[PDB]
RNA sequence: UGUUUUUA
């Protein structure tokens, strides 16, 4: 018989090792494969899909209103919303991007941020979406915000703006978990001109906010999420 | 080298390099080009 | 592979940044569309986000206490914990459940790892060299009724014998009746007013019965068995909204009454950072 | 070369739908509905393909969108069980397979504000409000053309109706992973979603199992102009396509 | 010596693994092979053989009468027999098909159901054999039964009808153990016209019922049967 | 690769793909065709 | 299964064995490599770099003065400095050469010893650097020193002399740890003529001493240094 | 022969035979030859 | 040509 020497770490159970094993059902034929639509090979496919951000993260309970960014008429040089860009935390935590991101430790690449206007067709508004790279505070005024990466958004026939947050980092990868060194910066929106509503219309109109990954997006080092928990093993 | 008769005995397949996010991102009947008016 | 292309100033009637999300389409807008970009490369394959990697590592799915003790004067060996039965499900430990429930249909070959660890909480002179039998009981096969019943014979049933402290490791092919398992089933067994919703045998992996084949010693030794499941050759369909609220039951989408808000309320207004 | 992508016509059988403010139709998972091929077939019985007698637009009884409407949910093929010849075939056959062209309609003025999320959820397994292991009863999951109004009260053995949690314990904002379209009143008055047959089996019982679920959910609430009726009708029109039935048999009796 | 690492599941005894092993009788010559008729390679060969169904499953003890389906003369529009099609249960449990089926967890494919008439040659009868696919109850009348898969059987020179139960299922495989979701449906027989007996003949005539598998039949996931049991290991 | 001298040491043979149910199903002297009168 | 026999030393953990092992992060992509200057492949690269010797090893505390070899004006036939050539000990212990050398048990090859004069430009001096091979004592006078390997150094425009200590050994390798048998010998410096200082300048001028390895230098048999110690495991 | 999918699983690379001490020993702009006056 | 790449 072949002389062998067993290395240390023999008889260890490692939850990550992909080894062959004996089948407990030999010569068993598994059910044939049929065509099912919506086959997912990679998470990086589905993370490229826009999902609503609960940006109006200001409610006592979870509400539909939490997804609605309020716009107010006849407001000049004023803030619409503001958020940090810890995508594994805050407003982003509950989004598909955030949820998938939290299954991983490191992230890189560009984020895709969308705003959709839901006000009357006979209304008009210009907004400025501003991304503030890290190292500077969240902008406290518009003049400060516009110094960074920004898109001036004219609201018209096209209801949606798509502002890409360009990958602005020294280190090649950022932490998904809120970390100071790997802070992504800040995102803000301001009134460029104002919201003008047509006659016979009152009150607040709303933006819908979306977040998606750009195809240059990266995730690595899988981890357990903190988005789900249990004390007791479940029963049927 | 596989040490077993069964396909279930084999190791994982690694990676499907074939992605197509379009089926989720752009499941539209008419083609929409980036830059072109979404509706006309 | 190019990550970012070189792109300079744009003065164009093509506005890649303007779209209509009303279409339900996510336009593949790049940084090159919003800013001036430099050429960068990916240096990245996306190997770790493949479903085989995402869904294809071992996870605890079941934990059970069984006791090797004298069976004299015991009427039910299942309920005295001389043996325990587990209806195989991946929906009992929530961390793995959420991962699987990112999808509607999953087809995978399984790889089970069973780890038995002993403890003698009361006076014991030695650590017994117990052998656990893990017996796969598919639906229809006689479920064991006694710890040394004729069932354990396993003339046709798959069975594993392994020492406590050590482990077992066996592959199981995709055993589903359908072309894929249902993580979700919006239906019933039949058209009946009181029949079970969601719960269906489409996901009946089978059952696993655990006994210690050893006869008794004078001391009671408690063996906690931990079943680990690793999915292999994973195929997944129909991505879903991630689970937000905690679970209450296996195979049900039920969530608790008076559950807490999961959207993380801000400190300050919508303007705060 | 001029024309429009907002002006659309869908003709199925003897039925024709027109729209002049359409957003680009969604084809769920970029897959058009098709008849089951012989390589995926299990059942040996030759399938009845009922053609234009069932493959036609059935308009569902209109809903009223108010400022306080939470939303509506329909189950397919359940919603069409009382619709002409499709419903009959559904009950006379053991097995059924069908794709759908869903067409949701909500028109308003250029003064109106509001946004509907029209989303198709495969295997929309509802959650019970009673928690624990309580089951949702057959009658509540199979409402028919009435559908489920999420603004309504809970019922014993009924589903949970908090639209925020998608009736299933997932968040509303993430439904966009499912094939969806918005009716943004400023942009759009009609959503269209072509659904293929989605199941783990090639053909299935149409009575006991609902393959897909149509949800119409107000995201941005209805804001009507001053002095207007604080209501808009929402009309759902569904057409089966590539419909197959197998195992003809005595008519099935279902609860209620 | 070759460095090795022992995987977890080392030293396990798995009753299904087909490994090489040392022979305890080296250089032993086993007896030569001779030709024996009736070689069985596969169970799917023998399961295609017709065996009698104890359809008259109505007796206090097991009887030959249990295999005899009674026919009565001058009965119009009336039921002959009825059974569900759980082939691993009921009338089918004790048949060769049922016995082999119970050694497996999943079954698929078409069943072959035969009736053989044993009445006088100068007798006449027309029967309708009806298969009711699942989702509908067992037919309570003939008009209900004939809506499903049925064979109208004219009894004459050919004594036997062979009605194939076509594989009518959504899911590709059914459970052998009685399960509601994977119910196969119902089988019934009715008087199409009636049984007419010749003069000088009285009382009941009988059908023999047979069940066999069609060559498209499938079985998988072996299991222990519940058709045999023991409390004590046997002695000679 | 077999690690032993003995044939008994080898693993199972897998499957005999050669079926013939005829020897059990149709053990008749004269040939009977499906469709033809069984007796004439 | 393949018959094996486990050799003795199976299940041993040897801190030196370079074996394959299962990765705990499968399919993980490590951060891309970028160009960083100053890549070190081998210690023998960096050990060839001159580092200052604390030759003036005569202070109560570690001082900059310890690196300064004092020269005194108008001294004839007198010693400047003296040291043994245990490079893993004494004045050499703290140098880069000494530090790297102490990570190894054996050393061979030639040392490169440099002196840099830091006195006024209008000053003049001739020094004799003398290497005394082992077997003879450290030279007590110049006449004794000059009998060995020596460089007479004229101090001028070129500030630095580079005296190579040639590998003078019978045994091919010497011990880094002070050992009598593998003694490398002695190094000394003497006034060849004298230090002459210009008018209006007083007191001591200084030499800087450097030690480096020649490219024929060898080190082997890695070992733990005694240049660092701890009683308690550290915390953050 | 590597028994694993991962590069991290492999053994050490042995030796980089490519040395260049010049980058540390002679990091000078102008070339300095042994024997030539260091400064002129 | 208010043109975008690639190579010396």
């Amino acid at each position: 018989g072949l002389p062998t020497t067993t290395l240390p770490g023999s008889g260890q159970f490692l939850t990550t090792d992909d080894r062959q094993s004996p089948s407990a059902l030999p010569n068993y034929e598994p059910t044939p494969r049929i065509h099912i639509p919506g086959k997912v090979h990679n998470l990086l496919e589905i993370i490229q899909v826009d999902t609503l951000i609960p940006m109006n993260n200001t409610h006592t309970k979870d509400e539909v209103n939490s997804y609605l960014i309020p716009l107010n008429a006849n407001r000049q040089n004023e803030q619409v919303f503001g958020t940090n860009l810890f995508i594994g935390d805050g407003v982003f935590k509950t989004t598909l991007l955030g949820e998938i991101v939290q299954y991983y430790t490191h992230w890189s690449g560009s984020l895709r941020f969308s705003l959709m206007y839901t006000g009357p067709a006979l209304s008009s508004a210009k907004l400025i979406l501003a991304y503030t790279p890290p190292g500077a505070r969240g902008p406290q005024d518009r003049r400060e915000a516009m110094l960074g990466t920004h898109v001036v958004w004219d609201i018209g026939l096209q209801s949606t703006i798509v502002m890409t947050i360009p990958w602005t980092s020294g280190v090649q990868f950022r932490y998904t978990d809120p970390d100071t060194y790997t802070s992504a910066g800040f995102l803000s929106c301001w009134y460029q001109t104002s919201l003008i509503l047509p006659p016979e219309t009152t009150g607040q109109v709303y933006l819908l906010s979306f977040i998606s990954a750009c195809p240059d997006f990266k995730l690595r080092l899988m981890k357990d999420t903190q988005t789900i928990s249990q004390t007791v093993a479940l029963t049927e | 080298i596989n040490y077993y008769k069964d396909a279930a005995s084999t190791s994982s397949a690694g990676q499907s390099l074939s992605m197509d996010p379009s089926k989720f991102t752009e499941p539209v009947k008419d083609l929409m080009l980036k830059g072109a008016p979404a509706l006309n | 592979t190019v990550a970012s292309i070189s792109s300079g100033p744009k003065h164009t009637q093509k506005v890649p940044i303007l779209t209509a999300n009303e279409t339900g389409a996510t336009m593949p807008v790049l940084p090159s569309d919003s800013i001036e970009t430099r050429t960068t490369y990916m240096h990245f394959n996306g190997s770790e986000t493949d479903v085989e990697c995402f869904l294809g590592r071992a996870a605890c799915v079941h934990v059970t206490e069984i006791q090797n003790k004298d069976a004299t004067g015991i009427d039910n060996h299942r309920e005295a914990k001389l043996f325990n039965d587990w209806k195989i499900n991946l929906s009992s430990l929530v961390q793995l459940r959420k991962k699987l429930e990112l999808f509607t249909y999953v087809r995978f070959d399984s790889e089970y790892t069973i780890l038995a660890t002993a403890s003698q909480p009361d006076s014991a002179n030695y650590s017994s060299n117990l052998v656990v039998q893990a017996m796969y009981v598919p639906p229809g096969a006689p479920n064991p009724k006694e710890w040394d019943d004729y069932t354990w014979q396993s003339a046709s049933n798959p069975s594993v014998f392994f020492k406590v402290g050590d482990t077992s490791r066996f592959s199981v092919p995709y055993v589903g009746l359908a072309s894929a398992y249902n993580c979700f089933y919006d239906g019933y067994s039949h058209d009946d007013a009181e029949t079970q919703y969601g719960i269906t045998v489409l996901n009946h992996m089978g059952s696993m019965a655990f006994r210690i084949v050893n006869e008794h010693d004078e001391h009671k030794t408690l063996v906690k068995i931990r079943v680990y499941h690793r999915a292999k050759h994973v195929e997944a369909w129909i991505p879903r909204a991630p689970r937000a609220l905690p679970y209450t039951s296996i195979g049900r989408t039920n969530y608790p009454k008076n559950t807490e808000p999961v959207i993380k309320k801000r400190k300050g207004d919508i303007k705060s950072y | 070369c001029g024309y429009s992508d907002r002006v659309q016509q869908i003709t199925l059988g003897n039925s024709t739908i027109t729209t002049q403010e359409a957003a680009n139709a969604v084809v769920c998972y970029a897959e058009w509905p098709e008849y089951l091929p012989d390589v995926d077939a299990s059942d040996v019985n030759k399938t009845s393909k009922p053609d234009t007698s069932v493959c036609r637009f059935y308009t569902l009884d209109s809903k009223t969108w108010t400022t306080g409407s939470k939303g509506w949910c329909w189950k397919l093929p359940d919603a069409l069980k009382d619709m002409g010849v499709f419903g009959q075939n559904m009950f006379f056959h053991s097995l059924g397979r069908s794709g759908y062209t869903v067409h949701v309609q909500c028109n308003a003025t250029k003064f109106h504000s509001g946004c509907l999320l029209v989303v198709v959820i495969p295997e929309h397994q509802l959650a019970s409000h009673e928690g624990g292991n309580v089951s949702v009863k057959y009658t509540f999951t199979h409402p028919g053309e009435r559908g489920i109004d999420l603004s309504s009260a809970n019922e014993v053995g009924g589903p949970v109706k908090d639209v925020i949690y998608n009736m299933n314990g997932t968040l509303l904002g993430n439904l966009l992973i499912f094939p969806h379209q918005f009716i943004n009143l400023r942009t759009n008055n009609t959503a269209t979603i072509v659904i293929p047959y989605i199941n783990s089996v090639p053909i299935d019982s149409m009575t006991r199992h609902n393959n897909v679920s149509l949800m119409v959910i107000p995201i941005a609430p209805l804001t009507v102009p001053t002095g207007a009726t604080p209501s808009l009708p929402i009309t759902v029109t569904i057409a089966p396509m590539c419909t197959e039935f197998s195992g003809i048999r005595s008519k099935s009796i279902v609860p209620q």
